[PDB]
């Protein structure tokens, strides 16, 4: 999962 | 322009006979008592703003399963490091500023210098690792890779080793810890040439390994990330979501990078300037400026890397509002 | 137990001959120099946290049409009042604490005392008016009423008059302004009996008009409001929205009311105690406690009445994040 | 309008 980076 | 002693360098001339050891008596010739009080004020603010925010970060991670993922391990490590900065450095400097010198003496100087420098380097390298990790998952530089727990743990270990690499050596003769600025806080001696401890070579090593390398890695990793995201969005312009994601990912990177620079460019800036100009004269208040920027990161790094993280932020708000919301 | 002078009361015994006028020399017998520095730290924190938040509130209201409604007029008035507290009181106390007495002398004492007390009363009565206004629109106590601009403006004017009613009279003989606590800040003299200025009657008036009346109105208004909302929800249990609205309106009231009490119950608490026990002895650090609570409202009232207001909060976030979000 | 009280 890629969007969990901070946003 | 300065007065020298066995374990210190006071940036003031003892031509009037007035200078004392920063371990033994107030430095009120270096600076007015009120300026010492204002230092203590700034210390107080950093502890009063820093501790809650950084502690709270750990506290919610206990309270919320969702937060306990590998990719957050490093943000936790950041918060711990920040806490080493507040209890290692800030609380002590608060105590000593109110005395007007470094009461705890040389041995304390090393304790305080080590832990304060440890914290700061850990935080710093955490920022680098996080970007490496982000880079790996987003840019997918290596086939057949999935970032997991055992990787995250390496990332952390790596920070602690790189910080030890910086903080430890002064304790054992390569460079040294001595009071800086107004002599209420102890740091790495990067301003006087101490042939006995080979300051120069250490300052080089520090500059190269612990500033330009981090800077390059951060710029490269986030540079690629922004490139990858921009590219994907360009090919998927039918999706307004993806366009939003792109803009927001770009905004955060600019912030992170600009923030990183604000934190370390002054330290690197003056260190380079003092290295290059060895004949120079440097006030106590001038020497505190690089520090002022680096230390305040204990407040603002959490704000950027945690409070501006939607997930952490939500859990914090519910925990703070007694549950719900 | 105390030393008296023409314009002051130092809470320390001059039996050792050591006491000086709080207008002329440091009070370092009242308290250690570091405790003065910690005062200055606390002042600094209040200005550093207070000014931005309160200023920002005005700044976004210029930036966002939606904020410029009558029902917000009083929250704006609150923020201005808070700012009178920071520049009238806090900045000055910061300056004087670093000297260790009240450098600006008697005339300054009155200036500082008036504006600091003005701010605080304005803020206080703003809280009362807001509840009156809320009560009127929600509980609909009078038929054929619609709250508008010209009402909102009355509400504001009313605050300024009620604050003048409290702050003005000491300037003209009914009570007086004198340094309090560590003698770095000036306030109303509610602790010594000064027959010449009729302190006692003023302290009564203050207690009655400017504490129990506010307290009653707040409790009544929000008491009815919570009752009205609870009742409506009870009759509309099919609507989960209305149930949420009820819970959240209740939570805010508890907070507002508990916050109000934290702010004024200590001031009213000791004033009553000193009034009732006139024979008593009272330290400088003891006298600063009621103040500590009341003053910190400059930070927390905005947080409660503004930052926890969804509308203001949104506009602040967009303005702060350079637009968008 | 009634909910605009703060929430
Ligand atoms: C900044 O400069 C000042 C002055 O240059 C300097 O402070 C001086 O330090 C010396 C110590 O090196 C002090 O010297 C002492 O003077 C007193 C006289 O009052 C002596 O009694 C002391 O002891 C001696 O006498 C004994 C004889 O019976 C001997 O047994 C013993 O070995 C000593 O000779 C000693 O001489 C001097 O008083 C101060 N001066 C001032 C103004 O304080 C200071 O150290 C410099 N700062 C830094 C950081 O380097
Ligand atoms: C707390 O207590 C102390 C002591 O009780 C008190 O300080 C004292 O204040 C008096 C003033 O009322 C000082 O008296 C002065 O003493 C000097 C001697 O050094 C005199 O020269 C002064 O002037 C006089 O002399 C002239 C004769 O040629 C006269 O023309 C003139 O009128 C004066 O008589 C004056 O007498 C006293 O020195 C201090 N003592 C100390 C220890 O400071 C202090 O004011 C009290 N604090 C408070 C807040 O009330
Ligand atoms: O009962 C365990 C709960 O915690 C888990 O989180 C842990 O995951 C790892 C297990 O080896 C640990 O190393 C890590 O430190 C913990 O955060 C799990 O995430 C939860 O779902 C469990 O309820
Ligand atoms: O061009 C006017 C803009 O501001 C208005 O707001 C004002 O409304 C009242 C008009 O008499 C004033 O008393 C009040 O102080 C202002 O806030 C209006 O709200 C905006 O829509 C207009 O664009
Ligand atoms: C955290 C402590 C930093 C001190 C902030 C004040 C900025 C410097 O200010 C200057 O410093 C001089 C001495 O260095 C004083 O003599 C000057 O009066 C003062 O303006
Ligand atoms: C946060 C709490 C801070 C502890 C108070 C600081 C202790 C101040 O201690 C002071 O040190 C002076 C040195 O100049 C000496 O005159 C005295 O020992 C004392 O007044
Ligand atoms: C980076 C280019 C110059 C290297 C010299 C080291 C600069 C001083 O060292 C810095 O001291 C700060 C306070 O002690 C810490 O917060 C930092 O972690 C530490 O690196
Ligand atoms: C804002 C300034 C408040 C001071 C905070 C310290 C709490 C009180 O602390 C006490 O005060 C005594 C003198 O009053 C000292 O002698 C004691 O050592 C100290 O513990
Ligand atoms: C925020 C800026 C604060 C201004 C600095 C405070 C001025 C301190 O001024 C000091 O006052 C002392 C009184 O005890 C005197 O010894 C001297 O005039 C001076 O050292
Ligand atoms: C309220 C019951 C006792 C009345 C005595 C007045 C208490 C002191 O007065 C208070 O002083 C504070 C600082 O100056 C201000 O912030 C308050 O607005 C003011 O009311
Ligand atoms: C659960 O819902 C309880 C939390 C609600 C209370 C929120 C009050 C905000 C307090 C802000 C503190 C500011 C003061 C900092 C200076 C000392
Ligand atoms: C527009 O988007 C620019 C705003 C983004 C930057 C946010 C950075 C947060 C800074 C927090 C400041 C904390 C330091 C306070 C102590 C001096």
């Amino acid at each position: 999962d890629i969007d969990v980076m901070g946003l | 322009n300065g007065t020298e002693g066995p374990n210190f360098y006071v940036p003031f001339s003892n031509k009037t006979g007035v200078v004392r050891s920063p371990f033994e008596a107030p430095q009120y010739y270096l600076a007015e008592p009120w300026q010492f009080s204002m230092l203590a004020a700034y210390m107080f603010l950093l502890i009063m703003l820093g501790f809650p925010i950084n502690f709270l970060t750990l506290y919610v991670t206990v309270q919320h399963k969702k937060l306990r993922t590998p990719l957050n391990y490093i943000l936790l490590n950041l918060a711990v490091a920040d806490l080493f900065m507040v209890f290692g450095g800030f609380t002590t400097t608060l105590y000593t500023s109110l005395h007007g010198y470094f009461v705890f003496g040389p041995t304390g100087c090393n304790l305080e210098g080590f832990f304060a420098t440890l914290g700061g380097e850990i935080a710093l390298w955490s920022l680098v690792v996080l970007a490496i990790e982000r880079y790996v998952v987003v840019c997918k530089p290596m086939s057949n890779f999935r970032f997991g727990e055992n990787h995250a743990i390496m990332g952390v270990a790596f920070t602690w080793v790189m910080a030890l690499a910086c903080a430890a050596p002064p304790l054992v003769g390569w460079s040294r810890y001595i009071p800086e600025g107004m002599q209420c806080s102890c740091g790495i001696d990067y301003y006087t040439p101490h042939e006995e401890t080979n300051n120069e070579s250490f300052v080089i090593y520090m500059f190269v390994v612990h500033f330009i390398i981090p800077l390059i890695v951060i710029f490269f990793c986030y540079g690629q990330l922004v490139f990858t995201v921009k590219e994907a969005a360009a090919q998927q312009q039918e999706s307004a979501t993806t366009q939003k994601a792109e803009k927001e990912v770009t905004r955060m990177v600019i912030i992170m990078v600009i923030a990183f620079l604000i934190c370390w460019l002054p330290y690197a800036g003056v260190a380079f300037y003092i290295f290059t100009h060895q004949g120079s004269d440097f006030g106590p208040i001038f020497m505190t400026i690089p520090a002022f920027f680096a230390k305040t990161s204990a407040v603002y790094n959490p704000v950027i890397y945690i409070m501006m993280n939607k997930q952490f932020r939500n859990c914090m708000v519910t925990t703070l509002c007694c549950g719900k919301n």
